[PDB]
């Protein structure tokens, strides 16, 4: 999850090592450097997945479709950040995730907070490039020849075109609507979809 | 038996409130229903922290447990106590007999 | 005062540059150590700063956003920065006024707004916007209640259930979701710990329906490995604590908990097996009936427990771990509490075949010899270890078939360390010496009474310089020391019935004894008669009594009782 | 009690399933169900008092006393000595009425 | 012990 | 005697047996019963369905069905309790059974009492 990482680059964390920094870094490089772009749209291989990976409950699998649906995000990656989200993020017993499924309001509300949490997911992501690139260059930072290193690997792969190119998808994306988005893409969820493009557009120019 | 009757009168309760859910609906369920809606969900606001302790200090007793002269006055009150139940029953006859 | 106007006009137009330059200059005088003197004369803008800034800024028209917020940050700066530093002034009035509830306020705002908030800054400064400024106001504001409670109707309004239905100690647990900044949630873990120790109300019951999901989440964040090992051991002593204050808390943590302190006992951090150990320790000191009868059917418990005592530690002159020790006391004092009370055997069996009794009693004798060196920066650890090998042995002595303790070899080697510890102790001139040595000498005394038959002309010389140091103290904190080598003699005389030729300095042993007598006489005589403490002074005396009436029937020929009595008016 | 309960309401489900309407009786159900549970939360709550109770005589309890017999037979003693006043109420009352 | 603790409870009431 | 009385108590065996299978088949044919409550149930909700939108509150009856089983599970816990206590029970331990016991008759005695009262008040 991205805002692990994030809070680990802050310090926040009591990994205070340099390697185990770097090795988070080695971890997430793959998404860091992808940057937006990480979080796939539907695709019928990943939902037929989604069905066919057998260790998840039905109504699991059901609120994933239709968080897949609600986001326009890939079925696999829907599944995954869901699971981060009850596992790590969930204010509920982990009895309670038995019947939410269940519970179409629950169910409900559990969509709308996970995707409030792919939304804050993107935004921790841009938050840890800007990071890292406001402290490749400062010898005083604790992990400062790691970032240096992290920074470039990311510029020997062109991290340049690619955020280029993620500004311009996230410029040119029709606004979400219930036809493609399903029952709760409500103009609040209409008005939310802009605003995180918009505060996508912001952090991408401000990196570039 | 016993345990079957407590399930099923849960499940009753269930197909109840269920059936009481799929008709009864309609902008129908109104003012004097309400209130009583309201007035339940109050109850309910209204101790299970309580009952946590309860069966802790229960737990406590399960693994902790893992005079001839009182005698005579005991058992003399007790005759006494037989003899008053008796002339209390008698009243409740004079009772009855009254009505 | 001529800021009054200022305030005033601030608060009707809605900008507050002047009240706030007034707060700075206020912050940087309380804060740049003014005199004892100088603290009155603005004791009279502090009442401004508490009882009109605080209860009310919530109100006052904000033209921006943030400078309400501000504004509320830097009065709780100042009223911290002053109680860090007053003191009783900024207690009354958080704890009897408006203050306390406002403060509560701004804790009780609720993690939820704040993420909400945290979400809201548009750019970088993630770490530099307004929620962050937002954060420190509620970290103030808790921090402020912490040292509140430390120090001392705030106690009624923090435990009240509030008209809305969350009670403020659950907003507060909630907080255990922040995970951006861990110091909000230590130390709201902190006002809890706190409020367990004082509050009446259980905490399950204000909890509600989220009490177990709290639960699950403190393990969930307990468990991961990647917490704060800070906020793990103060999570570990938040249970300890609660083992003691928390009864209903207590139980359901535990649920489950146990499956961590066993992961961490297979080096994991001193301090953190140091804080489980001890939270069991407690477990087993209270008679938790419940929790001791699960943990004694867990396989190995005995063995994974007592695995640290099985080591060896590091000599008391190199840095050696305080946690070693005081882990080690506290395992001694569960294994004792339980034998008192009550895999075990086999442990204990083995330890005596490991001569752990023979290397205790070395360690702990090379402790309070180093101790005693230095006349009391290792005291402390030296005085609980020594605390730790007195209960041992007396427990022990109580049951040596079960210590295996039927060695009088080994019954005599101790007898005579702790005699000559109490010895060497004892001889320093120039407070601590005086509790060790007495510690020692009760040991010595009950050790003595039970190993008698076990159990001298060296132990006598050896006596002689103690009583001889006792006699060179001052009288009114060497009586019992008095009494104990006293005692001690008596039983070396008893132990053989030796005649006046064989016992060195003679001479000077009555000599000595005579004095003593003498001057503890005419004291008893002076306090008796002053009765116109009654016991333990008749005590001495009949002690002194018949041990001088012993070293006189030592003393057939009565020639140098002659001498004495000559030299005497007794 | 549960069983005509489930056959009232199977029988409910039944001309509901023709047309019908019957949901008054399922609503005093519930009212019913949640006025039960009422007293039971204040039993939990007793109990648990009562535990706690008990185990802090528990962690007392290593000794054992005579007194406590003396003190409650004078106490029962003064009880059934209220509780025979009270059957003499009764007694007397029953005489009044028998007698009018 | 449930009626003993009861019955202790109210002989202690009167 | 003993003969006559086990006569009377072979009769009560018998008498108690068949009315405990009596129960039996009523739960049993109950649970015949509620099964229709829920196909009928079922076929609410499938015509419900066949409608716009709007179901009510469930989020709330099923707490009221929490509630329930959460005081269920205290009266458990309460049987457990009496059960240990029971567990933990010299002349002592038979004193305070005995002063229950005469409590409890004490208590039962003024019930009576109280009853002949209100008795004698209707008359």
């Amino acid at each position: 999850t991205s805002r692990e990482l994030w809070t680990i680059l802050l310090g926040r964390s009591s990994m205070k090592d340099g390697y185990q920094i770097k090795a988070e870094l080695d971890r997430y490089g793959d998404r860091l450097l992808q940057g937006l772009a990480y979080y796939k749209p539907p695709s019928t291989r990943s939902a037929d997945k989604v069905k066919a990976n057998k260790n998840l409950s039905p109504a699991l699998q059901e609120l994933g479709l239709r968080l897949s649906k609600f986001l326009a995000l890939d079925e696999e990656q829907s599944v995954e950040l869901l699971q981060t989200y009850l596992q790590y993020d969930y204010r509920g017993t982990q009895e309670s995730v038995k019947v939410l499924p269940q519970d179409e309001r629950q169910s409900q509300a559990l969509m709308l907070k996970m995707a409030d949490y792919y939304y804050e997911e993107r935004i921790s992501l841009l938050r840890c490039v800007l990071y890292i690139l406001n402290y490749f260059q400062d010898d005083k930072h604790p992990y400062s020849a790691e970032f240096s290193k992290c920074v470039e690997l990311m510029e020997q792969k062109e991290l340049f075109g690619k955020y280029l190119k993620q500004f311009e998808s996230l410029c040119r994306e029709e606004a979400p609507t219930w036809e493609t988005h399903g029952n709760f893409m409500t103009e609040r969820q209409v008005s939310r979809w802009f605003v995180q493009r918009l505060r996508e557009q912001a952090m991408l120019l401000e990196i570039i | 038996y016993k345990r079957k009757l407590m399930e099923l009168s849960h499940r009753v309760l269930q197909v109840l409130i269920k059936q009481e859910i799929q008709r009864k609906s309609g902008f129908a369920i109104q003012a004097e229903e309400e209130q009583l809606r309201v007035q339940l969900d109050t109850i309910q606001s209204e101790f299970k922290g309580r009952l946590n302790e309860l069966m802790s200090q229960i737990r406590m007793q399960n693994h902790f447990g893992a005079l001839r002269e009182i005698k005579q006055h005991l058992k003399q009150q007790q005759e006494g106590v037989s003899h008053l139940i008796s002339i209390i029953k008698d009243n409740h006859e004079d009772i009855k007999l009254i009505e | 005062g001529g800021y009054g106007s200022l305030f005033g006009i601030e608060q009707s137009q809605g900008e507050y540059s002047v009240t706030l330059s007034f707060l700075r200059l206020i912050t940087t005088l309380v804060k740049g150590q003014l005199g004892s003197t100088q603290s009155q004369g603005l004791v009279p803008c502090i009442l401004f700063v508490l009882r009109e800034m605080l209860p009310n800024y919530h109100r006052w028209r904000y033209n921006s956003h943030g400078v309400r917020e501000q504004l509320g940050f830097q009065i709780l700066s100042l009223i911290h920065a002053i109680l860090n530093l007053l003191r009783s002034l900024c207690i009354f009035s958080l704890t009897n006024t408006e203050a306390g509830q406002a403060v509560i306020n701004i804790m009780g705002i609720g993690v939820d707004t704040l993420n909400t908030v945290m979400l809201t800054q548009a750019g970088s400064s993630g770490t530099e916007g307004q929620g962050q400024m937002l954060m420190q106001t509620i970290k103030l504001a808790f921090s402020i209640t912490n040292n509140v409670i430390r120090l001392k109707p705030l106690e009624h309004a923090l435990t009240q259930h509030g008209a809305h239905g969350n009670n403020l100690i659950a907003v507060l647990a909630k907080y255990i979701y922040h995970r951006y900044d861990p110091s909000l949630p230590r130390l709201a873990i902190q006002l809890l710990k706190r409020l367990a120790m004082v509050a009446p109300m259980s905490v399950y019951a204000c909890l509600g329906s989220d009490a177990a999901a709290i639960r699950d989440a403190f393990l969930s964040r307990l468990r991961d490995n990647i917490e704060d090992m800070q906020i793990k051991i103060m999570i570990l002593e938040f249970l300890t604590v609660a083992v003691e204050t928390q009864p209903g808390l207590i139980e359901l943590f535990l649920n489950s908990c146990l499956q961590v302190v066993l992961k961490l006992i297979d080096w994991g951090a001193p301090l953190l097996h140091r804080s489980a150990i001890a939270f069991l320790h407690a477990l087993w000191q209270d008679r938790r009936d419940s929790a001791m009868t699960v943990l004694r059917t867990k396989p190995n418990f005995w063995e994974n427990l007592t695995s640290p005592l099985f080591g060896t530690l590091a000599c008391p002159s190199e840095s050696s771990e305080l946690s070693i020790l005081e882990t080690c006391a506290f395992i001694m004092k569960i294994i004792c509490l339980e034998i008192y009370y009550a895999s075990l055997k086999k442990i204990l069996k083995k330890f005596s075949e490991e001569e752990r009794f023979t290397y205790w009693s070395n360690y702990v004798h090379s402790l309070v010899c180093q101790v005693a060196e230095t006349e009391g920066n290792s005291l402390t650890e030296y005085q609980q270890l020594l605390s730790a090998w007195r209960m041992f042995l007396i427990v022990a002595t109580h049951n040596a078939d079960v210590m295996h303790l039927t060695n009088p070899e080994v019954r005599q080697k101790l007898f005579k360390d702790i005699l000559g510890g109490t010895q060497a102790l004892l001889v320093v001139p120039r407070v601590a010496c005086m509790h060790l040595s007495s510690m020692l000498c009760t040991v010595m005394i009950i050790l003595l009474r039970r190993w008698k038959n076990d159990l001298p002309e060296d132990i006598l010389n050896s006596l002689t310089q103690i009583l001889e140091g006792v006699l060179q103290r001052d009288q009114q904190l060497v009586e019992k020391t008095k009494a104990q080598i006293f005692s001690a003699l008596i039983s070396v005389l008893e132990m053989k019935p030796m005649k006046a030729s064989e016992i060195p300095q003679y001479s000077q042993l009555l000599l000595n004894v005579c004095e003593t007598l003498q001057e503890e006489v005419v004291s008893l005589v002076d306090h008796t008669r002053h009765e116109v403490q009654k016991d333990q002074r008749d005590g001495v005396c009949v002690l002194g009594l018949h041990l001088a009436k012993e070293l006189c029937e030592a003393d057939e020929e009565g020639d140098q009782w002659q001498q004495v009595l000559r030299k005497l008016p007794v | 009690e549960e069983l005509k309960n489930a056959e009232i309401a199977l029988r409910t489900q039944k001309t509901p399933p023709g047309l019908q309407h019957e949901n008054t009786a399922p609503a005093d159900y519930f009212h019913t169900l949640v006025q039960q549970f009422e007293v039971q939360l204040q039993q939990y709550r007793q109990q648990i008092e009562e535990l706690e109770n008990h185990l802090a005589t528990q962690s007392n309890t290593l000794h054992l006393s005579p007194q406590d017999l003396s003190m409650a037979m004078q106490k029962l003693y003064q009880t059934f000595v209220a509780l025979a006043a009270q059957l003499q109420a009764v007694n007397e009352n029953f005489k009044m009425l028998k007698e009018q | 012990l449930q009626e003993i603790q009861q019955a202790g409870e109210r002989l202690r009431s009167k | 005697t003993l003969h006559r009385e086990m006569e009377k108590v072979k009769l009560d065996q018998k008498r108690l047996d068949q009315e405990l299978d009596f129960i039996l088949s009523q739960q049993k044919e109950l649970e015949d019963l509620l099964t229709p409550l829920e196909e009928s149930v079922k076929e609410q909700s499938g015509t419900i369905y066949l409608q716009h939108a709007d179901e009510e509150r469930e989020k709330t009856y099923k707490l009221a069905e929490n509630i329930d089983a959460q005081l269920k599970r205290m009266a458990q816990d309460l049987k457990e309790v009496i059960e240990h206590l029971n567990t933990s029970a010299n002349p002592l331990q038979q004193i305070c059974k005995i002063l229950n016991a005469h409590m409890d008759s004490l208590q039962w005695i003024d019930q009576n009492s109280a009853l002949l009262q209100r008795k004698v008040e209707q008359v």
